[PDB]
């Protein structure tokens, strides 16, 4: 913009999981990008370049981090998939906020489910917070702005 | 007759493959690769002189 916005003020909301204020707060969000797979072809007589063709649109997994929370609803949902193969996809909204705490821009993440859950190593000789990490697979996203 | 250095071989062609690789924009070829197989020929009067067959 004339002065572009910073990246440290944002909100993560879930649809299909009971809401709690402690499940909307995260330390970091990553994975909001996309790419197109292509193929190459050489045409006889054309020596200046090879041709390139698109094939598929590709998205990476969405990664969320925060300090450990013991009564999380999101984690209970993750456990049902992890332990029993019960899968029930959800939708999600990522919001980048302005100074009035209203959205500048949002991302609509469609049909997501859990593929990973972990907690970082313990160390008796270091002063650190216990950090939790969750990774989700989804089909695509759209933006609103 | 095929000659290169120490090599000297007489015979006939059996097999050939030619593959065309690069072209000018109007379709003129400028690069190609060829694979070849040659058999061996001996005339029958020379075979009995090389097999100097000798109780007879």
């Amino acid at each position: 913009t004339y002065y572009p916005p910073s990246s440290f003020h944002f909100l993560v909301e879930f649809t299909g999981i009971d809401a709690k204020n402690n499940d909307h707060e995260f330390q970091s969000v990553s994975g909001l990008s996309v790419d197109i797979d292509t193929e190459e072809f050489a045409e006889g007589g054309e020596n200046r370049f090879k041709h390139k063709f698109p094939v598929k649109t590709k998205y990476p997994n969405l990664v969320l981090k925060r300090g450990v929370l013991v009564d999380s609803k999101v984690i209970s949902w993750c456990r049902d998939a992890i332990e029993d193969f019960e899968f029930k996809p959800i939708d999600l909204t990522v919001k980048l906020l302005n100074e009035e705490h209203q959205p500048l821009m949002t991302w609509n993440v469609v049909h997501a489910y859990p593929v990973k859950w972990s907690v970082e190593d313990f160390n008796a000789q270091e002063s650190k917070m216990a950090i939790e990490s969750v990774e989700l697979s989804y089909n695509y996203f759209k933006t609103i702005v | 007759m095929i000659t290169w250095g120490s090599l000297l071989f007489k015979g006939y062609l059996k097999e050939m493959d030619i593959e065309y690789k690069l072209f000018r924009p109007d379709g003129t070829p400028i690069r190609a690769m060829a694979t070849t197989k040659i058999g061996e020929f001996v005339e029958e009067e020379l075979r009995t002189a090389q097999e100097n067959n000798q109780p007879d």
